[PDB]
């Protein structure tokens, strides 16, 4: 069974554990020198850290479990970072695809592709921000996918 | 022909120690024999499978013997928990005084026996050492009897014909009504006659068989109609296996869980299981058409699947034929189910413990499971290694045109990039998961790895019966239409089967499960990707166009067009085994560490240990290999000495192979020209004189003992392994 | 041929034919030349092939091939022929058979080991099965 | 099992065997 | 010599050479301090002398001892 | 095998403590005299003894070691 | 070490190639070590102490640790 | 023992002899290109497998190919 | 019991097998 982090005793007692663990290496310094500081900086960002992962869902071991099952409510969970993840890399693809279709058109593509024509490259790169759209209407017009390609024997 | 080789003139006349090598790895491949003739293949294979039934036969029957002749199975029905079964008695003339004392057992010096057969046995209803005696005896006679046949059917006058070998239809229908059927309804009278009585403490032999009758009402009620009557009364559930106390007289009943008492599946059930599955089986050996013309041809169903729209072509028209006519393509069809059957045989043991008593031997069950999943991933590469073998010289595309096996061969470069696409995704995913968890681990901040639920499992396990989740969807919910039609039968005890959370039936799983079943994907895409490669680029590649020409393992091409090192099928095959090797390895590593976490009481430290590598190189290959290497130290030695030295033996024969594995054929070539000269300039020595003149492993023969060694160290690495650590643990 | 024929100045070496030589082929190299060149032996080594004629034995025709190679190439020497001797004694004229380089267009040379078309149309595997035949032939 | 027994065993052992045998060398 | 001048700044920037000297067998050898960043900074162990970072086992702390240096200056 | 024999040799009879009054703790006590003369011993009180300080150093200073240990593998 | 592997699994260590049993001592290195030892006074005149005390001599301890002291060879 | 074949699509360019180390191969007149020579192999027997034919063959696929067969002292490269 | 069989056979299929059958073997695959 799953239940909130922040009902859970698991969670603050590993919070409570590494604040002990930082706080065991803080008392050996001074209050202000070198260091000390270093390590309170570090007992906040744990506080901080742990209430914001407070609303996420975990078990018994008090570790934060993310539900992919696709429900709305853990849509930032997997939703959200799984859109974003498939625009940067579809944006990344696309304008790679589009680089190279127009390096085909030179008089040597082979130095094209080794010494890369920052001008273009640029060109396609900031473009491109609308790949979904561009995807489509590229596959429409039938300029995505081919038709003969190289096969062997037995094809 | 008079030479070593006898079937190959061309390996007869080699003037080198490679015609004995070359002669024993080709003994087998009968269809490259020169003077071979389909007619004479099947018969040759046909007294082949029976020297081997004879094999199987003779390997059991010294099993029963040894545990019968110096096991102590008497000793061990009393009390099956407080002692350990004894596999055969040990007798090695470099035991020393400590090495006897610590093997033995308390009367002899002899193994503890690892593979189950103890509660197997005592499942089935033997109780006395004669009992095993005689079923050794009556093995031995089954493989003289083998051994006669197969004598006989490869005389001239009982050689059966080729029309009689290709007679799938009666084949068949024999293997399913009477090798399928009937010996499994055989085996359910033996349970309703020997083994249910026998752990109701009534003991039927064959003296009384005849005389006492399985049930009180006899056979009436089956032929009246009403066949509840033999499930009237089934146990009291506080039965005691092997007394008579709470005992009952149902045969057939269909409870649901374990025996409490033994924690395994009821020999009333498995009666009953074994009963309706003989009935299926013999209803089905009646589909194909005999001489009483009535059933089915394989050949016409197959033609008759084409769907109208042809998107599969000309259907299955011609598959009949390819099938028939190629003993590859069947082979690699039975290898496949074989293997797939074995795994889940080990799947379903392990879950579902058949064998009284079997689930508090841990270690057994430990070996059991590798044993078994080792083997079916043996039995699923060979498969897909003899589909290669098949398209390079079973297939002629001339016959088999716009067939869905042609298709296939047709858009194999699509298969193949999306496999290779799919082993990419699972790759690179997993991999950045567990070492990401680590990392974080490392940096003192467990909070931070992502810890995936495997919710869809989660939920399968739900409607399956399971409660820890809460889902409450089928079996898991009381008011669902499934539960309540099965309330009444087998549902209850099965959810309580289920829900006992002590044994293995539908383990607790969560994130860790989830990334090691992510890792066990990417291993099975990845041998499957190198297996089916294999297959569909045997015939030609754009390097190669004319592979097929070149047989099925060859050594390479030459450096020419850049390098052609492992462009034959063979190497796929031999580059999927370690992928195989690997893939098994995880399984089993998973296997073996959750039931540890489960046995010893503690599973937190595998829910927390096994999001990260560095727990499953610590908590598992290191604190659980203390009891294994500690078998013999300076101080003196443990009953575990043989598996430590084992496990190092095990070590030594891996690193062996990456020997061969590493160094390539040319280097070997030029030292034993080296060694050549100094043995024919040496005095003394000169007068001996090789017949067969010394010559490096071939390329393939290299990859072949390299593999070899690899494949013994992996698996004798991992058996002492788990046998030692599950002996010591919990011994 | 001519087995008095003078041989190169060589001081030995331990890779120059074996017992099995004796009792089985060995090759012979017999070429002719104007100075002392210093040429590196197939075996290890170097040697003084003597001014006028240079007769020297192998175990092997590869051997004696690569040695003829470096002759032609390191030297302008072209008359270089390879002979091979049985243990019965009897000779054969291996290199180059006919007086003219294997390379060298010549009348008078049969073609041996030809198949019509090109490698696409070689039967498969299948079709010539259980039968003395072999893709290649057709 | 008393020695005869093995006895027995061990003569099936060696029939099974020698038809083993047989059957190898027909092969 | 690029390498050996990154060597001699790390110690005289990023380093406890004059803790080691007052005390050489307490203090720990260390020149290496890391950026906290992604919980990394757990790498910077208290070898002592004010400082925590990353021990060296270069030997270069013993080796400017034997040179006779004893301030970062030099 | 050479860096493996120095470091186990160090450790058990070179490299350790000394109390007062001249009393020697080598880190491995002896245990080189009669663990370095069996494959078994070389992985037991070597191999496996000693690792448990790279595969524990998760949580500490130490980690980085740890980490670069099961990187290395890979 | 193979043969010292499969003694000591089979409990049988008196035939072993240890310092209990079968020994195997580097006569020739430990009478270097010894000359080593005494080279401070009969080799090395102007020397006070020998090269390296791992060859003999008496151990050298600083801070609580041993710095060098001598490497004993044996099976 | 191995096989030499060649092919129809040869160019006679007579790289294949040039780059065999053991006398096997040889031109021989021809009418099937402009360089009137094919290739061949009539010295099959001293053989030994290395493929530097193979490899020096220009033609899209080789006109030259070599299958490994029985093997002979010949075949094997042995010099004891 | 027989616990002399054991001791009897042992060393016949660890010593007298082995050789016997190498033996045999060796001039099978040489003749
Ligand atoms: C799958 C079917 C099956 C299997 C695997 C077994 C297995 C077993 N039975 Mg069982 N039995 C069965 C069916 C089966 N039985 C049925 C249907 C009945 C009811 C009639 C019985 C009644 C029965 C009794 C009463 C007893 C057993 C016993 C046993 C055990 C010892 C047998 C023995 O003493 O050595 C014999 C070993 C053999 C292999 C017997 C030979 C059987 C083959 C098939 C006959 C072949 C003859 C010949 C070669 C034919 C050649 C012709 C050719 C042209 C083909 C053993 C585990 C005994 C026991 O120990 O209790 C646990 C016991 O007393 N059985
Ligand atoms: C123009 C760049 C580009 C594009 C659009 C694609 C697109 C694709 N690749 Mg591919 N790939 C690339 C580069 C690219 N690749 C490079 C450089 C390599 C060598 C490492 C590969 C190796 C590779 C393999 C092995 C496979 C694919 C496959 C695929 C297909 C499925 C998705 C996938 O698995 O990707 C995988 C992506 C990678 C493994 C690494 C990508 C490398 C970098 C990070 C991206 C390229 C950056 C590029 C230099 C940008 C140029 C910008 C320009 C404006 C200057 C898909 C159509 C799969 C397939 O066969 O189809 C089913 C497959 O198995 N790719
Ligand atoms: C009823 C008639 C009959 C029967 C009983 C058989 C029986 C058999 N035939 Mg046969 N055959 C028949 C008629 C029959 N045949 C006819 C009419 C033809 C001509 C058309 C043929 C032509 C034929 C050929 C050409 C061959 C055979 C072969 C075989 C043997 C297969 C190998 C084997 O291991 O079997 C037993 C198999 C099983 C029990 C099933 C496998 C296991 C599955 C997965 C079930 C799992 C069971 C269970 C879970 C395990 C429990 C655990 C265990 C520890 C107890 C087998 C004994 C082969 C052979 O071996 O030759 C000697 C072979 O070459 N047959
Ligand atoms: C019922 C199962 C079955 C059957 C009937 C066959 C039958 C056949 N196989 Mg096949 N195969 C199978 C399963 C099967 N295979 C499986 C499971 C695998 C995966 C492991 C393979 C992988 C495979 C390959 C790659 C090839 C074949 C080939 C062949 C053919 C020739 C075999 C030969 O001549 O070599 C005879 C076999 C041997 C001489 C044994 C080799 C030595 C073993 C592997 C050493 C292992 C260690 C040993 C047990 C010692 C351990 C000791 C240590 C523990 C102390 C033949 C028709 C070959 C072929 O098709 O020819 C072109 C071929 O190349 N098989
Ligand atoms: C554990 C793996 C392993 C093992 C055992 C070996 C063993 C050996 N390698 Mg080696 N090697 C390996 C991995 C391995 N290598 C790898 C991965 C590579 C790739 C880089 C190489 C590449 C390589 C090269 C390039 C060379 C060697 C050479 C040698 C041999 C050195 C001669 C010698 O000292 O013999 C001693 C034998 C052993 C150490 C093996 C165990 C001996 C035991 C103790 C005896 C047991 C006998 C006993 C009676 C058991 C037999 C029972 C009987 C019934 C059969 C030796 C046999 C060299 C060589 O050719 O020889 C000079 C050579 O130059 N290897
Ligand atoms: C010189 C040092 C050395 C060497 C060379 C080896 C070599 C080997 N060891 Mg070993 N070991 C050593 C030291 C060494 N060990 C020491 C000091 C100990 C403590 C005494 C052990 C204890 C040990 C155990 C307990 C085991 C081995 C095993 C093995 C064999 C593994 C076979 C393989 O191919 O790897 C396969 C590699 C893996 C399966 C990965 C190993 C560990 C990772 C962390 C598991 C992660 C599992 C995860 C779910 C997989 C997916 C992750 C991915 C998606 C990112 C191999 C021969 C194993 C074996 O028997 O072979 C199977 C075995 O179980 N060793
Ligand atoms: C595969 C079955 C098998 C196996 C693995 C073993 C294994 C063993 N037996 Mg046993 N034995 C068997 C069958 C088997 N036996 C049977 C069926 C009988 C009843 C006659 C016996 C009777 C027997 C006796 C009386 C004794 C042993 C003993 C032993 C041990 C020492 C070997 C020996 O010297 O005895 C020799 C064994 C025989 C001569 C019988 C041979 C029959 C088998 C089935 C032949 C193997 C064929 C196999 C199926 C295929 C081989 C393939 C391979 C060539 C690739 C050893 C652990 C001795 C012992 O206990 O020492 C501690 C001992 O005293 N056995
Ligand atoms: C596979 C079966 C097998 C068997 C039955 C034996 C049995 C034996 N081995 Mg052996 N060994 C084996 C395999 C086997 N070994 C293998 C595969 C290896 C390689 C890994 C070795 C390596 C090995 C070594 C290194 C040594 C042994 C030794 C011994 C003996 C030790 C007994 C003892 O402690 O007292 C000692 C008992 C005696 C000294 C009496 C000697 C009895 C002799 C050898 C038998 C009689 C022979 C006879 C005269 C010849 C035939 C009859 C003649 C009249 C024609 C023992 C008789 C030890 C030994 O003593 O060697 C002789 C020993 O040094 N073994
Ligand atoms: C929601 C979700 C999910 C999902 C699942 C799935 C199952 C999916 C799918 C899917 C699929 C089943 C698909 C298919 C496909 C096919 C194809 C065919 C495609 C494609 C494409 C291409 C071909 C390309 C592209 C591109 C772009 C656009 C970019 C870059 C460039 C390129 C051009 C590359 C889950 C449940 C997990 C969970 C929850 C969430
Ligand atoms: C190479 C080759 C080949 C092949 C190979 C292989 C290796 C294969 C395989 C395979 C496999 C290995 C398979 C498997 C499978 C499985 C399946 C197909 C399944 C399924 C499904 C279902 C129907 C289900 C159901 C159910 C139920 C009943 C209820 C509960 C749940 C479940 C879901 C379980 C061949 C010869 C053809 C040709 C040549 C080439
Ligand atoms: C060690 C090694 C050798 C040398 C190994 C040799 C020469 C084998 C010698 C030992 C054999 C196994 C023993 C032979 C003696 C037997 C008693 C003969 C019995 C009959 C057999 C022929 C069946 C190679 O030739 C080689 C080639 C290619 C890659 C790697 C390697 C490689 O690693
Ligand atoms: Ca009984
Ligand atoms: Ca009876």
């Amino acid at each position: 069974v799953l239940t909130p982090c922040q009902q859970s005793e698991a969670f603050h007692k590993r919070e409570i554990n590494e604040v002990r663990t930082l706080e065991n290496r803080q008392a050996n310094y001074e209050a202000n020198s070198p260091s000390y500081l270093a390590l309170q900086s570090q007992i906040d960002q744990v506080h901080k850290r742990f209430d914001k992962y407070g609303t996420l869902l975990c078990g018994q071991d008090g570790l934060p479990h993310l539900i992919t099952d696709g429900d709305w409510r853990h849509a930032r969970e997997f939703t959200i970072p799984a859109l974003l993840f498939l625009y940067i890399t579809g944006w990344i693809g696309w304008v790679g695809r589009s680089y190279l279709k127009y390096t085909k058109e030179t008089k040597n593509p082979t130095e094209q592709e080794i010494i890369l024509d920052v001008p273009m490259a640029l060109k396609y790169m900031l473009s491109g921000f609308l790949w979904p759209l561009s995807a489509w209407q590229e596959y429409r017009s039938g300029q995505l996918l081919a038709k003969e390609d190289e096969i062997t024997v037995s094809p | 022909a008079t030479k070593f080789p006898k079937f190959s003139q061309a390996l007869a006349s080699d003037p080198t120690t490679r015609r004995i090598w070359y002669g024993i790895a080709t003994a087998h491949d009968f269809e490259s024999h020169d003077g071979m003739t389909e007619e004479n293949l099947y018969q040759k294979i046909f007294a082949s499978h029976f020297g081997h039934l004879a094999i199987i036969f003779l390997w059991t029957s010294g099993n029963l013997f040894h545990v019968a002749w110096q096991g102590n199975f008497e000793q061990w029905v009393a009390n099956p928990l407080k002692t350990k079964p004894l596999a055969h008695a040990i007798w090695d003339p470099h035991f020393g005084q400590a090495a006897l004392k610590a093997f033995t057992r308390g009367d002899t010096v002899a193994n503890i026996s690892y593979s189950g057969v103890y509660h197997w046995w005592y499942t089935i209803g033997i109780r006395n050492n004669v009992e095993l005696y005689t079923g050794a005896l009556g093995l031995l006679v089954l493989s003289a009897v083998f051994l006669l046949a197969g004598w006989l059917h490869i005389q001239p006058k009982f050689k059966p014909s080729l029309s009689w070998f290709k007679n799938n239809e009666s084949r068949l229908n024999h293997h399913l009504a009477g090798l399928f059927g009937v010996s499994s309804l055989a085996w359910t009278g033996h349970l309703v006659h020997v083994a249910i009585p026998a752990s109701r403490g009534q003991h039927v032999g064959w003296d009384n068989f005849i005389m006492t009758p399985p049930h009180p009402a006899g056979l009436q009620p089956f032929f009246t109609g009403n066949w509840s009557v033999y499930a009237q009364s089934p146990d009291s559930m506080q039965h005691v296996f092997g007394t008579s106390q709470g005992a009952g007289t149902a045969i057939l009943t269909f409870l649901g869980g374990f025996h409490p008492q033994t924690q395994s599946l009821w020999l009333t059930d498995m009666a009953h299981h074994h009963l309706a599955i003989a009935v299926i089986f013999i209803v089905a050996g009646h589909m194909y058409r005999t001489n009483f013309g009535i059933g089915h041809n394989l050949k016409t169903i197959l033609e008759a699947h084409r769907p109208p729209s042809g998107r599969l072509g000309k259907g299955h028209i011609g598959i009949y034929q390819t099938l028939t006519n190629s003993l590859h393509f069947q082979l690699g069809l039975a290898l496949a189910s074989l293997s797939v059957v074995t795994s889940l045989v080990a799947q379903h043991m392990y879950a579902m413990p058949p064998y009284a008593y079997m689930a508090f031997d841990y270690v057994t069950q430990s070996a059991l499971y590798t044993h078994h999943q080792y083997i079916a991933g043996l039995l699923i590469v060979g498969a897909f290694a003899h589909g290669a073998i098949f398209f390079i010289r079973d297939y002629d595309p001339e016959q088999n045109q716009d067939n869905v096996l042609a298709r296939m061969l047709a858009h194999k470069e699509a298969v193949i990039s999306h496999l290779s696409w799919v082993s990419l995704f699972l790759g690179f995913h997993t991999l950045g998961l567990y070492v990401h968890n680590d990392v974080v681990v490392a940096f003192g901040n467990p909070e931070k790895q992502i810890l995936i639920e495997p919710i869809f499992a989660q939920w399968i396990q739900a409607t399956s019966g399971k409660m820890l989740y809460g889902f409450q969807v089928l079996l898991s919910s009381s008011t669902s239409n499934a539960s309540v039609a099965a309330q009444q039968l087998w549902l209850p005890g099965w959810l309580e089967a289920v829900n006992n959370e002590s044994n293995s039936l539908f383990l607790t799983i969560g994130p860790g499960d989830f990334l090691v079943h992510h890792a066990i994907a990417l291993g099975l895409h990845t041998t499957t990707l190198i297996l089916v490669k294999g297959a569909l680029d045997a015939r030609g590649s754009k390097l190669m166009p004319d592979k097929k020409d070149f047989g099925y393992s060859f050594p390479c091409d030459g450096p020419g067009r850049g390098g052609t090192c492992d462009i034959s099928a063979w190497d796929a095959f031999y580059l999927a085994m370690f992928w195989m090797l690997n893939t098994i390895g995880w399984v089993t590593f998973y296997w073996h560490w959750k039931h540890l976490s489960l046995w010893q009481g503690n599973v937190a430290q595998f829910n927390e240990s096994s999001t990260y590598l560095m727990g499953w190189l610590r908590d598992y290959l290191w604190l659980n290999s203390s009891p294994l290497i500690n078998g013999y130290n300076p101080y003196g030695m443990n009953s575990l000495a043989v598996w430590s030295w084992m496990f190092l033996f095990a070590h030594l024969v891996w690193a062996t192979g990456f020997m061969f594995l590493i160094s390539w054929r040319g280097y070997w070539q030029e030292l034993i020209e080296t060694l050549a000269w100094a043995h024919e300039r040496t005095p003394l020595a000169n007068l001996i004189r090789w017949k067969d003149k010394p010559v490096a492993l071939s390329i393939v023969q290299a990859r072949l003992v390299g593999l070899v060694h690899f494949t013994v160290g992996y698996i004798l690495t991992y058996a002492a392994f788990v046998i030692a650590s599950t002996a010591g643990k919990f011994s | 041929l001519n087995l008095k024929m003078p041989s190169p100045s060589f001081l030995g070496s331990t890779g120059g034919w074996l017992r099995c030589a004796e009792t089985e082929e060995k090759y012979a190299m017999t070429w002719s030349s104007d100075q002392q060149h210093i040429f590196e032996m197939p075996t290890g080594g170097a040697a003084v092939m003597n001014s006028g004629d240079n007769l020297l034995y192998l175990a092997r025709k590869e051997q004696a091939l690569a040695l003829a190679t470096q002759l032609r190439t390191q030297f302008k020497i072209q008359d270089y022929k390879i002979y091979r001797i049985f243990p019965s004694g009897e000779v054969q004229y291996l290199h180059p058979k006919d007086g003219v380089l294997p390379y060298q267009v010549n009348k008078g040379r049969e073609q041996v080991g030809r198949v019509k078309s090109t490698i696409g149309k070689n039967v498969n595997p299948a079709q010539v099965k259980f039968t003395s035949k072999a893709t290649y032939d057709r | 099992i008393t020695d005869n027994q093995v006895f027995v065993a061990l003569i099936m052992a060696l029939v099974c065997g020698y038809l083993a045998v047989k059957l190898a060398k027909q092969l | 010599f690029i390498w050996l001048s990154g060597m001699y700044f790390h110690g005289a920037r990023f380093s406890n050479y004059v803790a080691w000297l007052s005390n050489p067998t307490g203090i720990k050898p260390s020149a290496q301090v890391v950026w906290p960043i992604v919980g990394q900074q757990i790498l910077n162990a208290d070898v002592g002398g004010g400082m925590q970072g990353i021990q060296i086992t270069s030997g270069l702390f013993q080796l400017w001892r034997a040179s006779g240096i004893v301030n970062e200056l030099q | 095998i050479v860096i493996f024999h120095f470091s186990w040799k160090m450790q058990s009879d070179v490299w350790g403590t000394v109390t007062s009054n001249g009393a020697i703790s080598h880190i491995t006590g002896g245990n080189f005299a009669q663990s370095a003369i069996t494959i078994n011993g070389w992985l037991r009180d070597f191999l496996w003894a000693q690792a448990s300080q790279v595969i524990q150093s998760y949580g500490s200073s130490l980690s980085a070691y740890g980490l670069m240990f099961l990187g290395a593998h890979f | 070490y193979i043969h010292n592997d499969t003694m000591r699994a089979l409990g049988r260590a008196q035939d072993m190639f240890s310092d209990t049993a079968i020994q195997l001592q580097p006569v020739f290195a430990q009478w270097i070590q010894q000359i080593h030892t005494l080279a401070p006074g009969n080799t090395a005149v102007n020397a006070l102490a020998t090269a390296s005390y791992a060859f003999g001599a008496d151990t050298v301890t600083v801070g609580s640790k041993i710095a060098m002291m001598p490497i004993k060879l044996g099976t | 023992a191995h096989t030499v074949k060649i092919y129809d699509n040869c160019i006679g360019c007579t790289q294949c002899v040039r780059a065999c180390p053991l006398d096997v191969l040889e031109m021989v007149p021809w009418d099937g290109c402009k360089a009137g020579q094919m290739a061949s192999a009539p010295r099959t027997e001293d053989c030994v497998g290395c493929k530097r034919c193979e490899t020096a063959c220009p033609t899209d696929f080789l006109s030259i190919r070599v299958y490994l067969g029985g093997e002979t002292t010949r075949s094997m490269g042995l010099a004891y | 019991s027989a616990s002399y069989l054991p001791s009897i056979l042992v060393p016949t299929v660890g010593l007298i097998l082995p050789f016997a059958s190498m033996a045999i073997l060796f001039i099978a695959i040489e003749k």
